[PDB]
């Protein structure tokens, strides 16, 4: 029938209809107004090729299809392979002779046809058994005597190994690819396999098949059947207890309801999709959020917003760059990542030296080139480079650094993207006394400054936003820091706060103040 | 220029032609033995 | 040697059969000719 | 006549529970509910790990508890033969009685076990080598065709073990052929105590172990 689903197949509806249109149309079409001999199937393992073969054989009212299970034709005696191969078409030839063009259609199944067909046999075969066998099959199917009452179907899990000579017209005309089903196909397969469950109301209403179809990603039909079988097995074994002897209650056995918990357990524990996963780690560059301990953060964010607006709405400045300067341990990467995130551009990426350990100069250059080339495809994009001084590894002795990477950066900083596209670049560095010497500070259009904590009021405000000390502790801290200078970075402040909460409550404030005094300094 | 390799071999029993049929000449000898008797 | 011994025995007995039966046929023909010549 | 205590395997308690849950749950259950549920039994087990924890012992003890026919063993790559197209003749001779009893006794057949030892010697990735002969590809193709072909065979159970899981071709490990795959590894304190207790029972039986141990 043409139901496309009564045969228990899903996901190939369109290709099933195409097979109907292209394969059996001539047979369906009336003879008054008026063929296909070669059909090939291929796809990754576990897609339903054998089901298609069986249903195709059943559908048409013809003789029972003949099958060959792999290389059952090879033999140790010379000439037996050809005899076995020719034994197949006797009925076809006889029917042709007897009934002219009225001969009944014949079906031949070549399962695992890759065993026979390959790019010639190896030299050490003692003869051309492989080549002679394939030539005999080719001649029989494509002989001077041309039949019209035979159809041959081939199936393989690796099309690349089939000899091209068999794929030319007159031998293998139709080619079919069976791919991974879709979400609707997953729903249909689940419905087909759970119809038996729903027939007897043995499935708990707590299950939402839509949630399962959403969760199962890159699952073939076989894997979904395995998942269902695992869930059934878990539900069945919940009622069995075999450690001393096999035993079953036989009274509390009727319920035997598979619950959503069983499906979840089967998915999490004893099934794997057999496909890789994409990794996203850009959320790890902001581990503590942003707190407005002062005014400067607002100014920095406002300047970033203005720059984004200019790059978006400009006409003859497709490329814009900015530098983020500041003393060490001042939190420059976090602000740059935040400004990049607020842009909401289609394409964003972060280039950091954390992923390049042990790389030479050429590898670094190639990686940066690849990232920029990828960024050159979206309509408008932003890219950020952090810790420049560690990108062109720099050491105060000598000094020593990499020239190739510096030149690559200087070239890439002033190359416009293709016509009608926009790129933004944000660079971060802590020591600006060197970049001015290399002449790399003139390429950037503008620079922004990031300051440290410079007054006790700001330190106390940050402490409050963190919420660690209270009452007399904060009062004493204020009394002792209302007439003194404070020069601390926020990261160092967090480190100190973590440090000073390890001893007893009596000594906490004294230890914290001692550490602050020790680390305190002036510019 | 990598080189210097090896290989393995197999065989095939090609003398499939039967020989038992032509070796059953005993009955003719039996008939001629009866004649000599 | 299970299957290996089975096949080795099969093929060895096949070569045997060939040679031995050919020789036996030759001997039968020799005796046939001798008796036929004797009867004269 | 069976009990987990009789089996000498100790330190592997979760593994056996999982195997029993996912392999013998269907067969033990009464047939009526099984038919009402319309499910197909498993047809494969794979075991892997570093050299020597429980693999062969587990396989032998599993094969020695079922009240089924004697299992068929395959010691390494003893299937290969030097004549053209004869490895397959030996491969198909294994799955022979199963089909006959399937034809004869309908759907009430017993269980037939086949234990493939060192399965990585025969079934490598297709086209991996660059040798002068192509017997391995045909062997793998025949095995794949016969284990699960167009004709449904559902009264067998195949067990495989190895020390290098990654060499096996993926087409032989899709759910349906060899689904339940397990990893046997080094034990821990409780496992060590259980093993040392298993191996020291008989000596303590007849007071051959000094009191200070
Ligand atoms: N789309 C599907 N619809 C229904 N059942 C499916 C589907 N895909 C896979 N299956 C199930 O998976 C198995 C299908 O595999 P089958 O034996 O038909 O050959 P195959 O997928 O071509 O095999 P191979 O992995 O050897 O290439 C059956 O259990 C079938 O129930
Ligand atoms: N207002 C803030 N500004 C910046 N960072 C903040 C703020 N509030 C909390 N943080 C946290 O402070 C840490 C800042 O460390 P970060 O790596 O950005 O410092 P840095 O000065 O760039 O470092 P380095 O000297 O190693 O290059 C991050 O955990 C960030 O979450
Ligand atoms: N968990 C265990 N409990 C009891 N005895 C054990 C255990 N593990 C190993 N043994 C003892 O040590 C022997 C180890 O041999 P075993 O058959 O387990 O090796 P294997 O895992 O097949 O080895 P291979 O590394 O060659 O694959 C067992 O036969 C048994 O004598």
């Amino acid at each position: 029938d043409w139901n496309f689903e009564k045969m228990g197949i899903g996901g190939l509806d369109k290709e099933f209809s195409d097979i109907f249109r292209r394969a059996f149309a001539s047979r369906v079409f009336p003879p008054e107004i008026v063929h296909v001999k070669g059909i090939l199937l291929y796809g990754p393992p576990g897609c339903g090729k054998t089901l298609l073969a069986r249903q195709i054989g059943k559908m048409l009212n013809a003789r029972e299809p003949k099958v060959v299970n792999g290389p059952e034709i090879l033999n140790k005696y010379v000439g037996e392979s050809e005899a076995n191969i020719r034994k197949l078409f006797a009925d076809a030839e006889e029917e042709q002779r007897r009934l002219g063009a009225n001969s009944g259609l014949h079906i031949i199944i070549f399962d695992e046809i890759d065993a026979i067909c390959k790019q010639r046999g190896s030299m050490a075969g003692s003869t051309g058994v492989h080549d002679t066998v394939v030539n005999q099959l080719l001649s029989k199917i494509d002989g001077v005597e041309q039949l019209n009452n035979i159809l041959v179907i081939g199936m393989t899990n690796r099309p690349d190994l089939i000899d091209e000579a068999l794929l030319r017209p007159g031998r293998l005309e139709v080619k079919m690819e069976i791919g991974l089903p879709d979400e609707k196909g997953r729903l249909q397969i689940l419905h087909i396999h759970t119809a038996r469950m729903r027939g007897h109301q043995l499935l708990s209403a707590d299950v939402d098949i839509k949630e399962l179809a959403v969760e199962t990603k890159n699952f073939s039909g076989a894997e979904l059947e395995g998942l269902v079988r695992a869930a059934q097995s878990t539900a069945m074994n919940r009622h069995i207890k075999a450690s001393t002897k096999v035993e079953v209650d036989m009274e509390k056995a009727e319920s035997l309801q598979v619950t959503r918990g069983d499906f979840l357990a089967s998915l999490e524990n004893d099934i794997k999709p057999a496909f890789g996963t994409n990794q996203e780690d850009y959320a790890s560059y902001i581990m503590n959020g942003i707190i407005k301990w002062g005014d400067p953060v607002t100014r920095v964010l406002d300047d970033g917003e203005l720059l984004v607006q200019q790059t978006k709405n400009s006409d003859r400045t497709p490329l814009v760059s900015v530098l983020l300067e500041g003393p060490p341990h001042s939190g420059k990467t976090a602000l740059a990542a935040k400004i990049a995130e607020e842009s909401n551009f289609p394409f964003i990426k972060i280039c950091s030296p954390d992923k390049m350990i042990g790389f030479s100069e050429t590898a670094k250059c190639q990686a940066m080139k690849k990232i920029f080339d990828d960024a050159y495809k979206s309509q408008l994009s932003c890219v950020v480079v952090d810790d420049i001084e560690r990108l062109l590894d720099y050491v105060p002795i000598g000094p020593r650094f990499s020239n190739l990477v510096l030149q690559a950066l200087l070239v890439l900083l002033k190359k416009a993207p293709p016509q009608g596209r926009k790129l933004l670049i944000i660079g971060t560095t802590s020591r600006k006394d060197v970049l001015q010497e290399m002449e790399m500070l003139n390429a950037f259009s503008t620079t922004i400054h990031v300051p440290n904590i410079a007054t006790g009021e700001q330190l106390l405000e940050a402490l409050e936003l963190l919420g660690n000390f209270k009452d007399k502790e904060r009062t004493t801290i204020a009394q002792q820091v209302k007439g003194k200078k404070v020069w601390i970075g926020i990261k160092k402040l967090l480190m100190l706060i973590e440090m000073s909460l390890q001893m007893d409550p009596e000594y906490r404030v004294r230890k914290f103040l001692a550490l602050l005094r020790e680390e305190g300094a002036s510019p | 220029a990598s080189g210097i390799i090896m290989d393995s071999s197999i065989s095939k029993q090609a003398l499939s032609e039967i020989e038992t049929r032509h070796s059953e000449i005993i009955k003719l000898e039996n008939s001629i033995r009866e004649l000599h008797d | 040697m299970a299957e290996d011994a089975d096949m080795r025995n099969e093929l060895e007995e096949m070569q045997r059969r060939a040679d031995q039966l050919a020789d036996e046929s030759l001997e039968s023909t020799r005796r046939m000719l001798q008796l036929v010549e004797e009867s004269k | 006549d069976w009990n987990f205590e009789k089996m000498g395997i100790g330190g592997l308690d979760k593994e056996f529970s999982d195997i029993f849950r996912r392999a013998f749950a269907s067969r033990v259950f009464p047939p009526e509910i099984v038919e009402q549920m319309g499910c197909k039994h498993v047809k494969g087990i794979l075991l892997y790990g570093p050299p020597g924890c429980g693999k062969t012992l587990l396989a032998r003890q599993i094969g020695k508890m079922l009240n089924a026919r004697e299992p068929k063993v395959v010691n390494g790559p003893e299937i290969l033969n030097k004549y053209v197209g004869e490895s397959e003749a030996n491969i198909r001779k294994l799955f022979a009685d199963a089909e006959e009893e399937q034809r004869r006794l309908g759907a009430n057949s017993g269980l037939h076990i086949i234990i493939f030892d060192e399965i990585d010697a025969i079934c490598k990735q297709r086209g991996s080598m660059a040798g002068s002969t192509g017997v391995h590809d045909t062997v793998v193709n025949q095995l794949l065709s016969k284990i699960d072909g167009v004709e449904q065979l559902n009264n067998i159970l195949v067990i495989g073990m190895t020390n290098r899981p990654d060499l096996i071709d993926e087409a032989l490990l899709r759910p349906g052929r060899l689904e339940v795959k397990m990893e046997i590894g080094l034990p821990d304190e409780k496992g060590r105590l259980q093993i040392l207790h298993i191996h020291t029972a008989r000596m303590r039986g007849h007071q051959l172990l000094s009191a200070d141990v």
